[PDB]
């Protein structure tokens, strides 16, 4: 917007962290699954 | 020091009984005086063995703390505390950087110390096992009276008494004996009881009957003797000292480790000081000049590599534990793969160590029995009525019996009370005719004449199990020729017939052939006594010939030997196909040694000794060109008068070598001879007479079930199931781990470049620091760890058992070709991918690449809270630093992303991934966990403080992707060239 | 030689020359495409400069400006940087209707010169006289520090509204058009005096938004002179100058995030 362009200097680092941690966890689980296919 | 002990012993068995007493101030009848014995005790010292001085574990741990990488990491750790000290004095720095980094680095050294300490293990209790062979007490005659004393109180000169069941307390001169037999397997590896008597019977004291040795035991009878040697001075006490004293030495794998440590340490100190001066010239304060150096150290040293090696070794040892192959020393996991020569004991190693029936001669025909443990062969005969007649004599004319409670274990494995030949016959009949006890119940023995030294035969009279007869049957066995002189008829295919010169000659032929096979041959015959001349109550006199022992019916011959283990012939061939030379080294007699050599394939068909040529051509041995003989058989008595140079010529000039009737020191000498030629040597054995050789071997392998305690103490590896096929597996595993270590090392080293280059450009370019010191440790200690380990699970790219053993002088674990690829090619591509993401982060935040050159001065200036970017905006100190640390984080993640491809390319040295596939589940695990770790380290809240890791935007992850792919393609194209032309260019330049 | 023969030494050179040549050419290619995705007038991200920093002229050794009044070369270090900044706000530097403009001598509202486009020439910036900075060689005794708000493209600094309570409660509250700056230390052993545009202790909103170096060169940002004529002497005084606003925030880590950290000591 014009004088109300506050969103330009903002970033949702909170969501990014939530998503990043979700991904890291799921990649960790996936890895266990493939490894445990025989121990 | 031990050169004296490598020599054959000198003795006094040639002296008379009386003469021997003068030498030791002793009485043959009364024995020593209580006072004289105590005097000699203080004089000579105790009848005991002293363990050699060991190196304390303290010094062993700390010796690792100073080996190249640890030295550089120490210089870094201290240089951290240096910069910290210089700070705490000058400008009060409330930070924790240099202090904490100095603590972290010192911990890395200590923990890395534990890994190398675990790898360099030496579990040795040789002298302890020997000490276990000296009895607690001994029986001596002192002041004309026998008393038990502490065996350590035994001295040279006193009168000792032994009987069946006790250990020889010391080396004795036999002066009196009654039916005494002894087990000399300690000195020979052969357990057949040897008679002991006062009479001298051989110039060689290790063969004479009037000497009994410490480390052996009396098996039966009784004997008295004069002590000639005590403690360390006994024949086997010296073997003990020799074995326990031998310098261990560095393994092939250990030598390789130190070698690349020098290389990497070299480049480290080079670039280290090369850029330390390069910085001072650029006008960098010593305050900074050291900070850069610390970074250089951390970049160049692969912090997690030595521990990777240890883990890869451990994991390989775990797989072998699962095939009944125990590894006592982690490094011995690889030595077997580098082995070019095997020196093998015969008895209990190549052989089962059990007299077993091998052949039978009946119906004018040679039949072969199955000698294998698990009976993997086939039948020979069952139909012939002759067989049942021979079978009956083998069962009936036999005094051997199975020990109680064996019905669970297989026939051939069960313990038997009796001599070896009777046990063999027992197990033979029990196997192919069922319960022998049954045959001995159906035919009650009424009278017998046990085998006599003079008779040279054993006879028995039984009540024929037949109801229509129920009469008296005579059976006998003995020396083949003696049995022949007592026969008139031969049981041919059922019916008897006169013994014509024809069949008599066929007997001699059969007899000579079986004997030529190194087999012990016995004759078997029977005689159905006439009914009218022998009533159902007729008494037979065993003392005086009350019955005919002539004109009997010859039934057949039986031959026997201590046979090879089932897997041995095939394992020997497999070792030989892998280009490993196999030598036999045995305490056993030459005829037996040679026969098993041919049986297992040590001596291949057609190959001759000089003696064979001479007999065939009917010419003198001196007339034979010795170069025409590729095979040789050396008796220990001849070995004794040969110099090592002459032993070296024997080793060089023959492909098929048999060393027979060797002493324990002689086995050591042969091993050393092989090593002297530059060969990596394995020893396989099971007896205490293998202990020195096992110790000196680059790798000693002991048998687990049949092995003596001493042998297993002297070894690096134990075959817990006595499965000789495990040697073949071991060499295969050894070669595989050697290749996989290269892959894992290249992988680990490759990521050094993207950690070095940022620090260099930081100096030469004056840009903001692309990657931090902490960030490097997150790679080498964190992300790269599981992937690097996973390479240990790689399958072979080709048939490794088809290639020759590596040349330890030329074929190195880390060579110039590895460095060229890891440092010069792949690592360089990784460095760029790192920098790219760095420029991306900065440029998208407003600092375009052009304006970055020569800005670090203002960038690092803590007091400038208004640096202008390319777009004209102003940044505080902490604001721009957040972007900088975000650059460290994405550079870090870029390494991880480019290591994805590197992990896949390091999978194979030659083959394509499209050929080798992706069947390594540990490797795939590594990829997932590596990425999980990196993501966690970036996105987990609080990690921005502890590690300076900042959250990355999704687009950031993909910066290095095009570089990751170029790596995959590049290496795939390169290896395509290797395969397409075995010529050499790409091969001799980059082929690890 | 060391490794190989001359023929081999050559081939290994011909390779790495072509190899590294290609790699350099590829690296440059990826840099090209990166630049191609970026604007010339505005950076892709601005969340890392977001809350504006407040920086001053006196180059602090360590957020500190200690000196002796009874000594000449004791403050000549801080006068060097003070001069460096103010030397830019010269009238001879601001000449003609291009590219400067005379703007309200009293704090006014924002000025939009269109978009971040080159569809116009150099966007005309408001003039600023260093003569608006009353009282301030500089203050040889009791320094005359000069404040500054960090430039951010398209940033509209918004003052706080007088809805509730305020630190400098309602005094000279030019609510609509001034971004205030109140310095503080309890510990009240000083004498705060502020100088600026229109005589206000703030930044005139008519200098915003900043259009960037590419679209606005020679642009001048508003200054706020602060004088501490403290009646005290020979002691470290921790003085913090704070700016207030809707778009202004602070951090415990970044001690320059919309605030000062000055340790004055007139040890004379
Ligand atoms: C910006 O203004 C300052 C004001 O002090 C100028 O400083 C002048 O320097 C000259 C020569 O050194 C002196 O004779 C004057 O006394 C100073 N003041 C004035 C008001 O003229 C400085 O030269 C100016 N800088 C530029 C680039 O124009
Ligand atoms: C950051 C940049 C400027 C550094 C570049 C370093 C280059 C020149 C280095 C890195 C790795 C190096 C190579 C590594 C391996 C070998 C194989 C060896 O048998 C001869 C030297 C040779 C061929 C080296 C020559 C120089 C080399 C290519
Ligand atoms: C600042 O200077 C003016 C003259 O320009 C003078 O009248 C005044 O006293 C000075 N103010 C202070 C607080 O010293
Ligand atoms: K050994
Ligand atoms: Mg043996
Ligand atoms: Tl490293
Ligand atoms: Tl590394």
């Amino acid at each position: 917007e014009g004088p109300d362009n506050d969103e330009r200097f903002t970033y949702d680092y909170y969501r990014l962290r939530v998503v990043g941690l979700i991904v890291a966890a799921v990649l960790c689980v996936i890895g266990i699954i493939i490894l445990l296919a025989g121990k | 020091l031990d050169e004296l002990k490598k020599e054959v012993s000198m003795d006094d068995h040639k002296l008379s009984l009386d003469e021997l007493h003068n030498k030791y101030g002793t009485d043959l009848t009364r024995g020593l005086t209580n006072a004289r014995a105590k005097e000699i005790l203080a004089r000579d010292g105790p009848n005991s063995l002293t363990p050699p001085p060991t190196t304390p574990e303290w010094i062993k741990f700390c010796r690792q703390l100073f080996g190249g990488f640890s030295i550089l990491l120490w210089i870094g750790a201290i240089l951290c505390f240096l910069a910290y000290g210089i700070q705490a004095a000058t400008e009060d720095e409330p930070a924790n950087d240099n202090l904490y980094l100095g603590v972290v680095l010192s911990t890395v050294v200590i923990v890395t110390g534990c890994f190398s300490y675990y790898q360099e293990a030496k579990s040795s209790r040789i002298m302890d096992s020997f000490k276990n062979m000296v009895p607690q007490q001994a029986l001596v005659i002192r002041d004309g009276e026998k008393s038990t004393i502490n065996a350590e109180f035994v001295v040279a000169g006193d009168l000792v008494e032994v009987k069946g069941g006790d250990r020889i307390p010391a080396d004795l001169r036999i002066i009196s004996a009654h039916g005494c037999k002894v087990d000399n397997s300690s000195l020979t590896g052969e357990s057949e009881p040897q008679t002991r008597s006062p009479e001298f019977s051989s110039e060689n004291p290790l063969e004479t009957r009037n000497i009994a040795f410490f480390s052996t035991n009396c098996v039966e009878g009784t004997a008295r003797g004069v002590v000639v040697y005590t403690g360390d001075r006994t024949v086997m006490g010296r073997i003990a000292t020799l074995a326990s004293g031998l310098e261990v030495g560095r393994t092939p794998i250990a030598i390789e480790i130190e070698h690349f440590i020098h290389i990497i340490t070299g480049v480290a100190v080079f670039l280290g000081v090369s850029f330390f001066i390069l910085s001072l010239i650029l006008g960098y304060s010593w305050l900074e000049a050291v900070i850069f150096l610390i970074g250089i150290i951390v970049a160049n040293v692969p912090e997690g590599l030595l521990a990777t090696v240890t883990v890869c070794l451990t994991l390989t040892a775990k797989r072998m534990a699962r095939k009944n192959c125990l590894v006592k020393n982690l490094e011995a996991v690889e030595t077997l793969g580098s082995t070019s020569t095997i020196c093998s004991d015969k008895t209990g190693t190549l052989t089962q160590n059990r007299m077993t029936v091998a052949h039978m001669w009946f119906d004018n025909q040679i039949h072969e029995a199955d000698t294998t443990e698990n009976q993997s062969g086939a039948a020979f005969d069952k139909t012939s009525a002759t067989w049942s007649a021979l079978s009956r004599i083998a069962a009936l004319c036999n005094r051997a019996v199975f020990q109680a409670g064996q019905d669970n274990v297989p026939i051939l494995k069960r313990s038997v009370a009796g001599d070896a030949s009777e046990s063999a016959l027992l197990k033979c009949i029990e196997l192919c005719c069922g319960s022998v006890q049954g045959m001995r119940d159906r035919n009650p023995k009424i009278v017998e004449i046990p085998f006599n030294s003079t008779n040279k035969y054993q006879l028995s009279i039984h009540e024929n199990e037949k109801s229509s007869e129920s009469r008296y049957l005579l059976v006998m066995k003995g020396a083949p020729e003696r049995i022949l002189d007592r026969c008139s008829t031969i049981l041919l295919n059922g019916a008897e017939e006169p013994l014509k010169e024809d069949m008599k000659e066929a007997f001699q032929n059969a007899y000579l052939e079986l004997g030529g096979l190194g087999e012990r041959v016995l004759g078997f015959c029977h005689f159905a006594l006439p009914e009218d001349k022998y009533n159902e109550g007729y008494p037979f006199d065993a003392d005086e010939p009350n019955f005919p022992t002539t004109d009997l019916c010859f039934v057949g011959l039986m031959a026997m030997i201590d046979p090879p283990r089932a897997a041995v012939p095939d394992a020997v061939g497999k070792c030989r196909s892998a280009g490993i030379k196999v030598i036999m080294v045995t305490g056993d007699h030459p005829i037996t040694a040679k026969a098993i050599a041919k049986g297992v394939g040590i001596i291949s068909e057609g190959n001759e000794t000089i003696e064979d040529i001479a007999a065939r051509l009917n010419i003198p041995i001196g007339q034979v060109n010795p170069r025409d003989a590729k095979a040789c058989v050396v008796h220990g008595s001849d070995l004794k008068d040969l110099s090592t140079e002459v032993l070296d010529d024997i080793l060089h000039y023959h492909t098929e070598i048999v060393f027979a009737r060797t002493s324990p020191q002689q086995k050591l000498i042969i091993v050393e001879g092989c090593q002297r030629q530059g060969a990596i040597v394995a020893v396989t054995g099971d007896g205490v007479n293998d202990s020195p050789a096992l110790k000196k071997a680059d790798i000693g392998v002991a048998m687990g079930i049949s092995g003596s305690d001493v042998s297993k103490q002297a070894a690096d590896m134990i075959l817990l199931d006595d499965n000789f096929a495990s040697i073949v597996t071991g060499v295969e595993e050894g070669r595989l781990i050697f290749d996989n270590l290269k892959k894992s090392i290249a992988y680990t080293l490759t990521s050094n470049i993207p950690e070095i280059t940022p620090f260099l450009v930081f100096i030469i370019g004056n840009v903001p620091l692309p990657l931090g010191t902490v960030t490097i440790l997150c790679i080498d200690l964190g992300t790269d760890m599981v992937p690097a380990i996973s390479l240990a699970y790689e399958q072979a790219e080709s048939d490794i058992m088809k290639r020759q053993p590596r040349n330890p002088k030329t074929d190195k674990l880390v060579n110039e070709r590895l460095i060229s690829m890891a440092y010069g090619q792949i690592g360089m591509i990784q460095a760029l991918g790192g920098f790219f993401s760095y420029f991306v982060i900065l440029a998208e935040n407003g600092f375009l690449p052009m304006d970055l050159i020569g800005k670090r001065v203002r960038w690092d200036d803590r007091w400038i809270s208004d640096v202008e970017d390319s777009f004209g905006q102003q940044w505080t100190y902490e604001q721009r630093k957040i972007v900088e640390f975000t650059c460290h984080t994405s550079f870090f993640i870029s390494i991880v992303v480019v290591q994805w491809a590197d992990l896949i390319i390091c999978k194979t040295r030659r083959n394509s991934i499209f050929q080798q596939g992706m069947k390594n589940k540990i490797l795939i695990f590594g990829l997932f966990e590596e990425t999980a770790l990196a993501a966690f380290l970036s996105y987990c809240p609080g990690t921005d403080v502890a590690l300076r890791m900042y959250p990355l935007k999704p687009s950031w992850w993909f910066c290095a992707f095009p570089y990751s792919l170029i790596i995959f393609l590049y290496d795939e194209m390169r290896r395509f060239i290797i395969r397409r032309s075995p010529g050499g260019w790409v091969e001799q330049e980059t082929y690890y | 030689f060391l490794g190989r023969t001359g023929s081999s030494w050559f081939k290994i050179f011909l390779f790495y020359l072509i190899f590294y040549g290609c790699l350099a050419g590829i690296f440059i290619g990826t840099i090209q495409v990166l630049l191609l995705t970026l604007s010339d007038f505005e950076p892709k991200y601005q969340d890392r400069v977001a809350p504006p920093g407040l920086s001053h002229a006196p180059y602090a050794i360590k957020t500190e400006i200690s000196f002796s009044i009874s000594n000449p070369k004791s403050y000549e270090s801080f006068v060097k940087s003070m001069h460096k900044l103010m030397d830019l706000y010269n009238e001879s530097s601001q000449a003609g209707n291009s590219p400067f403009e005379d703007c309200s001598d009293t704090p006014a509202d924002y000025i939009k010169r269109g978009d971040l486009d080159d569809s116009q020439g150099q966007k005309k910036a408001c003039r600023f006289s260093r003569m608006w900075l009353k009282n301030c060689g500089y203050a040889e005794g009791k320094p005359c520090v000069v404040a500054k708000l960090n430039r951010i493209i398209g940033f509209y600094p918004k003052p706080l509204k007088n809805t509730t309570d305020l630190p400098e409660e309602l005094q000279a509250n030019y609510n609509q058009y001034v971004l205030p700056l109140r310095c503080a230390a309890r510990e009240k052993i000083g004498s705060i005096e502020y100088f600026g545009l229109g005589g206000y202790a703030g930044f005139p909103l008519q200098y915003y938004p900043y259009y960037g170096k590419r679209l606005q060169k020679k642009y001048l940002q508003p200054l706020l002179a602060i004088q501490f004529t403290n009646l005290t002497q020979n002691m470290e005084l921790r003085i913090e100058c704070k700016v207030y606003g809707e778009n202004i925030d602070y951090s415990e880590k970044d001690r320059f995030r919309g605030r000062f950290e000055v340790k004055i000591e007139v040890k004379s």
